[PDB]
């Protein structure tokens, strides 16, 4: 059961007696979308300061494990431990992250962390193609709007930061009205609330800055061509649904219909996905996957693919977009029936895995928007209630003759112009 | 010498008006479809000579 109390800070807890671990954490409603192009990467630097050697050493001496996660809409700082020592994690979180920040922002520590983060971002930008392609897709989809800033930070901006930027961001965003205290695993809600009440655990006053511009989607493309690479990596997307939309689960199911494909695994060549019937003959791709990502203001629905067949890219894109076209007009009931159970198993593993850190992140990110956490059972009935008419109604609105965003790198010379791709979003025979 | 004189000059008015607005409509459609290449912007950053 999920129990949430608004006394003090918003305290959420999900109790699981079977687990042998307990996680206690703080989730902030600010993310990479709350920063600007001149201090971009301040959140990643804060994360790596919390994860620095001295802080991690003092934590691990007591027997605790530290996790930090940076995203568009939230920042997560989690302390995981054994069930008997769940009170010690609160003490470490109070003493280190909240009460005092002078020790963590010393000159030498800041310089070392800055040099390590610069090295990491430099390695990412050159030797991680499928993920940086998705980052550029975000950066070109939401350009000149908060949601397009990369979460790690750019190489040029990360140099200009000083400790003053970090402390300014901490003053502006680490607030009581922006925070949720989350408890996961083998702990009780009453015990957690009592433990918080015994201490003060006050973060700050409130009134975080309000953004003047809301995120917007622009049809656009960016091409980063490099002929010294062996493949071509391509990510393509349209505007999707945000969190708290009525069509959220319909979006995830429509994504699940096409699924993912790996050419080298024997089993995934026999899937009921009809798209493979066009792909398999000439080995058009090595792998693809479909995504329905949702944020607070907007979302992305699309796919990502990698291939060595540098002379047949347009055929791959054409067949994929013709499979997308089929959703509006001629989706069949068996497709939806398979999609329901595939999605239920897909959602089942996500929310019911052994690791409590994923549960903590999900619960903290959920209560910061909805105000409450949807149960597993009520999720299934909405999934089971989906019909063919709903899928057709959603697809006729979100992907029929709509603008797209594209991002590719590698031997993308075979990738045709924008308009030729944009015309594939309709059939013209219907 | 020209018993088709009057009909030729009135079929011409129909053909010129139709073709002159087709000619103008084609310029808008040409520019609409060429709009993504007319304002396309290139940047150049020299790669490192390490490789
Ligand atoms: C010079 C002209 C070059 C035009 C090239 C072009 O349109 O290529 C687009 C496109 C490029 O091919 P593709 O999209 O890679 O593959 C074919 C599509 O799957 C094709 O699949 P589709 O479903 O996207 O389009 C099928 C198409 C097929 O059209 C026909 O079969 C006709 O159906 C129609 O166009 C039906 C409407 C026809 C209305 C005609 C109006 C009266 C004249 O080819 C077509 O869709 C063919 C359209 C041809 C229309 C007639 C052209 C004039 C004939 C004289």
């Amino acid at each position: 059961e999920v129990t949430q109390l608004s006394n003090g800070i918003v305290v959420a807890t999900e109790h699981n007696p079977s687990a042998h671990t307990a996680s206690v954490g703080v989730v902030f409603g600010s993310g990479a979308a709350n920063e600007n192009p001149y201090n971009n990467g301040v959140s990643n630097l804060w994360k790596n300061i919390f994860l620095s050697k001295e802080n991690s050493a003092v934590a691990a001496k007591e027997g605790l494990a530290l996790s930090s996660n940076i995203s568009r809409d939230f920042q997560s700082y989690i302390v995981s431990s054994l069930p008997g020592s769940t009170d010690k994690s609160l003490d470490f979180l109070n003493q280190s992250f909240i009460q005092q920040k002078a020790n963590l922002l010393s000159s030498s520590n800041f310089e070392a962390t800055k040099k390590s983060v610069l090295k990491q971002v430099q390695d990412f930008e050159e030797n991680d193609h499928p993920n940086r392609v998705l980052e550029h897709l975000h950066s070109t989809a939401f350009q000149n709007t908060p949601l397009s800033l990369p979460t790690r930070g750019t190489l040029e901006s990360l140099e200009n930061l000083v400790v003053a930027d970090l402390e300014s961001f901490a003053n502006n965003h680490f607030l009581n009205s922006n925070a949720v205290v989350v408890g996961t695993g083998n702990i009780k809600h009453e015990d957690l609330v009592n433990s918080i009440e015994s201490k003060n655990l006050s973060l700050q006053t409130g009134t975080k800055p309000v953004l003047k511009k809301k995120a917007a989607f622009l049809g656009s493309e960016v091409r980063l061509r490099d002929d010294t690479l062996p493949k071509a990596w391509i990510s393509l997307a349209v505007e999707g649904e945000p969190v708290n939309s009525p069509n959220y689960f319909v979006a995830k199911l429509a994504a699940q219909i096409f699924g993912s494909y790996n050419a080298f695994e024997p089993a995934s060549r026999l899937q009921g996905i009809k798209l493979l019937d066009n792909i398999q003959e000439y080995q058009l791709c090595d792998n693809f996957n479909h995504f329905s990502l949702s944020y607070k203001d907007s979302g992305l629905w699309g796919f990502s693919t990698a291939t060595r067949n540098v002379t047949m890219i347009d055929d791959l894109i054409h067949f994929t977009l013709k499979q997308w076209n089929r959703l509006t007009i001629s989706v069949t009931d068996t497709e939806v029936e398979r999609a329901k159970s595939l999605l239920k198993l897909q959602l089942g593993q996500l929310y019911e895995s052994g690791n409590p850190v994923n549960d903590a992140n999900l619960l903290g990110a959920e209560v910061l928007i909805k105000g409450s956490k949807l149960s597993l059972g009520e999720a299934f009935k909405k999934i089971d209630a989906i019909t063919v008419k709903d899928v057709k109604a959603w697809a006729g609105k979100r992907l029929w003759d709509q603008d797209i965003a594209i991002a590719g790198t590698g031997q993308i010379e075979g990738l045709l112009d924008y308009m030729r791709i944009r015309s594939d979003m309709s059939m013209m025979r219907w | 010498a020209e018993p088709e004189h009057d009909e030729r000059k009135r079929l011409g008015l129909k053909t010129v008006i139709i073709l002159s607005s087709l000619y103008l409509l084609s310029i808008w459609v040409k520019k609409f479809k060429w709009a993504g290449i007319k304002t396309r912007k290139f940047v150049f950053n020299p790669p490192k000579p390490r490789k």
